[PDB]
């Protein structure tokens, strides 16, 4: 459900292409994107990536080539890509919507989480990298909220995600 | 062959000797069919089980240790084998339980790891086999470098129980192992 | 071989292809060399040249795209190669300026890139080629993707300029240029 | 010189163990970590790696072995390795002595270190990373600092390097 309203959103703005590395709660975004179904229906350009910074690479490359990418990622592959995010997209401003897996959010999660989960937030913050929290009710409006930030200035901004869809 | 096999298999093989496992299925499956206080379960950081046992073999290179990779470990930080390869640790064993997909997250599709025993030989593996699904035997050089390609059928049981140690405890654990048998 | 030659033979064998130049001196060589828009110079953010490669020759499959690393760029991100045997693009080209070591840094010692054209074919590229010292040419398939390892000696030149275009002006450049071929 | 203190006091302090890529503000450190007779006088061993992550990695496999490990950095290569402080060391209290080239500091440098030179120390207090700014008059004193602090938490702490060694 939410995630194929958050896709169906992103696909009617122009937004087709992917890069990303799973987690548990993007399963359902990573079932639409390897469907067979939606590729050919929503034209859905996915490609598999061994890596964050290697998925953030190739997303920063397909918008040179003039399309719209998001990244999908566990938030603790933040720790993988920060570079690149710091070195290349904020300083060449080249906007890549980041759908971030926030685990350990509450605290409960498994014990490999605890930092990030805690620190997520304060570590975009101190990085000065935008992120909106995903509105459940009305998911659409956030990443619409998202994409106009994106477009107003030409930056990746990232939408938090700690509940699964 | 499932996970089991393959683990009580290199076990089976392998009694005396120091493990460090990938985060998600791989370690609790390693966990849930025996315990081994010479068992060093990494519950996160994925892509980092073969630098610490390369660091591991470093300091010990005497002491036999193997690493338990996944096909989406293994791609992740791939990159070290040529340390590896450079290094030449004579008593690295590196397994990789190629099931084709991320199957702690869900079974999404991973990069097709493509001849990995070649690419390993080429590197500076002293040896690299491949497993069929089938057989149940290991041989190998007693030298290393070496390479293990398992491919392991998706996993028909559920995942089980998760570890219970802190990771302070599998630490303790582990190195005080560790520190009597050298 | 130096790394001025090997550059002026690259800019000679594809003079109409668009370029992604790895951080440190190769940018800095490169564009000293020829400044062209159809060249990408990533400043930072080492590693990375070869996905935003792959990227490009994902959309824009047709173009011919050269990617210009150096030994110490491709090592630090080698697990990427997979994903480019995956994808299999026709039209990429895949350079690594191979001097042993970290020159833009000060010339320390990298990890020792070895048998890099025979793993770059097993990965899947469709061809890997390698240069020795004083080759005049060859003729390279035109079906990809490929893998060009050219050892070069330490530089012996002077340092030259560095890039004076700001990140946002080499992708306004870039980006043109991209439309206005298509 | 001052390069000389640092190595000569963490080898007589027992860290004789040493991995890291290499960063143009510490060429002199990585030119003594390369010296052979550096090597056989003070006992050093020196893992070159492709990358932070694994060269972190591998120094936390070192100190699982009974040693005592030092890894060097350019602060960039933070992006690249963050995750494995998260997600293990600061997780599993591994520590690892970390000398990080403070790349852009001044504002002054390149435009590749402009972020992480802004936001260096932001970005290390987010996480609950100790550091501690280099005294270029007492080296030996801010070596011996971080160890202490290394002794009393057993996580990894790291020293800010923002001129030349
Ligand atoms: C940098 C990073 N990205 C994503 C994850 C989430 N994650 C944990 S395990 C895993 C898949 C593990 O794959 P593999 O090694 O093949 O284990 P297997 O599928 O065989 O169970 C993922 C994506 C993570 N822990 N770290
Ligand atoms: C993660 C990271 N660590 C360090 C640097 C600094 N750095 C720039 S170039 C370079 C060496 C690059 O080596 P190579 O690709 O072989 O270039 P060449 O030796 O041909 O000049 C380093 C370490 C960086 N940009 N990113
Ligand atoms: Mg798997
Ligand atoms: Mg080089």
């Amino acid at each position: 459900s939410t995630a194929e309203r958050m896709l169906s959103t992103l696909t009617e703005n122009n937004y087709t292409h992917f890069t990303g590395v799973p987690c548990s709660l993007l399963k359902g975004f990573f079932r639409l994107l390897e469907s067979k179904e939606a590729i050919e229906k929503q034209n859905i350009t996915f490609i598999p990536s061994i890596r964050e910074d290697s998925a953030l690479g190739v997303a920063s490359g397909m918008y040179l080539g003039g399309r719209k990418c998001v990244m999908l990622m566990q938030n603790s592959g933040l720790g993988y890509c920060l570079n690149v995010l710091t070195s290349f997209n904020f300083i060449y401003d080249i906007p890549i919507l980041l759908l971030i897996s926030w685990r350990g959010a509450y605290g409960n999660d498994a014990v490999e989480h605890d930092i990030i989960g805690e620190k997520l937030t304060d570590l975009l913050d101190s990085v000065d990298i935008p992120y909106k929290e995903l509105d459940y009710e009305n998911s659409e409006g956030t990443i619409l909220d998202a994409l106009f930030l994106i477009e107003k200035t030409n930056r990746p901004v990232a939408i938090l995600i700690k509940d699964e869809i | 062959m499932n996970k089991h096999d393959a683990i009580q298999l290199i076990l089976g093989q392998f009694p005396s000797a120091y493990l460090v496992s990938t985060c998600g299925h791989i370690s609790r499956d390693l966990y849930n069919i025996n315990d081994r206080a010479r068992n060093f379960y990494m519950v996160g950081s994925m892509g980092m089980a073969a630098p610490v046992g390369l660091g591991l073999s470093t300091v010990y290179p005497d002491v036999p240790l193997v690493v338990l990779d996944g096909d989406g470990s293994f791609l992740m930080n791939m990159g070290i084998i040529t340390m590896i390869g450079h290094q030449k640790p004579k008593n690295f064993i590196h397994v990789v339980l190629d099931n084709g997909m991320h199957e702690s997250t869900g079974g999404q599709r991973t990069v097709p790891l493509v001849n990995v025993t070649d690419i390993a030989l080429q590197v500076g593996y002293e040896y690299a086999i491949e497993i069929n699904s089938g057989q149940k035997s290991f041989d190998l050089p007693n030298e290393g470098p070496g390479l293990i390609h398992i491919k392991v059928e998706p996993r028909s049981e559920k995942i089980g129980k998760r570890v219970h140690w802190t990771p302070q405890e599998i630490v303790q654990r582990f190195t005080n192992e560790l520190t009597l048998e050298n």
